[PDB]
């Protein structure tokens, strides 16, 4: 009663081939799903029977294997099928579903679109300021983001959020959020954030003076 | 068109127990097996319940044993999961499963869209909205604040769903505090931005509560 996927994460170009294991701990013989899960939506049957194929799935979605080991193949990756894909046992309980395995679209590099936003007076008169930085449409989805309000690099007070890689285009949006309270936002003038990516030359600061 | 529609959980406390329904329509439901499987936020699948047509044959997990009761009221074409003794740990996204075909040795074809179940002693907080109004930072930016809430989650759509080329809205994230903050920002044309009306529509489900925020530059 076990299933091991692998590997966990892959990040492959468009037109790859890719192919994800799955490895049965008895013997579940020709009685495996595989299921195909996109961002923040439900799951999908692609594969049954371990090699047959749910109707209207592309033909490139093709899984093989039989008994104890399993394998799912995508034999032209095409930009959409960034999704996590799961194997699921079903010859008899527990329908054990495996680790997973993220897939993530590898495209050239593509530097981002910066924007800041002072708090809104609305806020203020709740006591608490927070400024927001957008990082807009990049990848690759590692970017370095840097505080400094009165040039002094803040520390500790910032959470980012970031997008799923997008089906179309395959790039990341990032929003990191400083938050301070109406007092510390009063004292300073010049808030900035300040942007290191690899589609850079160098680095951004976009940043506004009140407060 | 098979659809599958769960409900009912949203907050509970631990150590109490929540029923969650799933009404299904668009096929036969006195011929299928059906199942619960539950995604932790964050975290993978997980196969929870199972049960046959006819409610007689029946498995739990074992992260589920002694805790859960899977059922189904063919009449009513529903299908119930009572989750006794929650844990911390039970906070998932809870999906039902039709199964391929008339019989129990057999894939999940349709899913539901899952409702989502939070397992805390805190306290349901609806969130304040805040406008991100564009100012200087061709295209120009504007969005929406969701901040301080609980539990998750919210949904925010533009223009009363008109509005979606360019839209994101990211991934709530929880605060020191304890309750989630979220923003949604929008690219849009500069030029209509004196004569464009934009607005954001937030909705959090478990507070009742729903807001409709109008962003001016």
């Amino acid at each position: 009663i076990q299933m091991t996927q692998s590997p966990s994460s892959l990040s492959a170009s468009v037109g790859d081939r890719v192919t994800i294991t799955c490895r049965a701990s008895q013997g579940i013989r020709n009685y495996l799903a595989w299921y195909q899960q996109k961002c923040g939506k439900a799951p999908k049957l692609l594969i049954y029977a371990a090699s047959t194929l749910q109707s209207g799935v592309p033909s490139r979605f093709s899984g093989s294997g039989s008994g104890t080991d399993f394998t799912l193949t995508i034999s032209s990756l095409q930009p959409e099928d960034v999704a996590t894909y799961y194997c699921q046992r079903y010859n008899r309980a527990p329908y054990t579903f495996g680790q997973g395995t993220k897939v993530e679209i590898k495209r050239t590099v593509a530097a981002p679109s910066v924007f800041i936003f002072p708090p809104s007076d609305e806020q203020l008169k709740s006591g608490t300021a927070s400024v927001v930085c957008l990082l807009n449409n990049f990848y690759p989805r590692e970017a370095k983001v840097q505080w400094k309000v009165d040039n002094a690099l803040q520390s500790g007070n910032s959470q980012e959020s970031v997008t799923c890689q997008d089906s179309k285009d395959s790039t990341y949006s990032l929003s990191s959020t400083l938050t301070l309270s109406k007092a510390d936002y009063e004292k300073h003038k010049v808030y900035a954030c300040e942007v290191t990516h690899q589609g850079l030359s160098s680095p951004v600061t976009k940043s506004f003076n009140r407060g | 068109e098979v659809q599958l529609v769960e409900s009912g959980g949203c907050l509970v406390q631990p150590g109490r127990s929540l029923r969650l329904s799933c009404a299904a329509s668009g096929f036969t439901f006195d011929d299928y097996a059906m199942h619960w499987v539950r995604q932790a936020p964050g975290k993978g699948l997980e196969w929870v319940s199972a049960i046959t047509w006819n409610s007689g044959h029946i498995d739990y997990a074992d992260s589920v044993e002694g805790r859960f009761t899977i059922s189904r009221d063919n009449a009513k074409n529903s299908l119930y999961l009572q989750m006794n003794s929650l844990r911390a740990e039970d906070t998932a996204v809870y999906y039902c499963a039709k199964v391929s075909y008339l019989s129990t040795a057999s894939s999940l074809d349709y899913w539901g869209q899952g409702t989502l179940v939070t397992v805390s002693s805190a306290s349901t907080k609806g969130p304040s909205v805040f406008p991100l109004a564009p100012s200087s930072k061709g295209t120009a930016a504007l969005g929406c604040l969701v901040k301080d809430y609980f539990p998750e989650p919210v949904t925010v759509s533009w223009n009363s769903g008109a509005l979606t080329s360019g839209v994101h809205t990211f991934p709530a994230v929880l605060q020191s505090s304890g309750l989630y903050s979220l923003s949604s920002v929008v690219t849009v044309p500069s030029s209509s931005l004196g004569t464009q009306t934009y607005i954001c529509n937030v909705n959090h489900k478990c507070s009742n509560t729903k807001v409709d925020k109008k962003v001016e530059p």
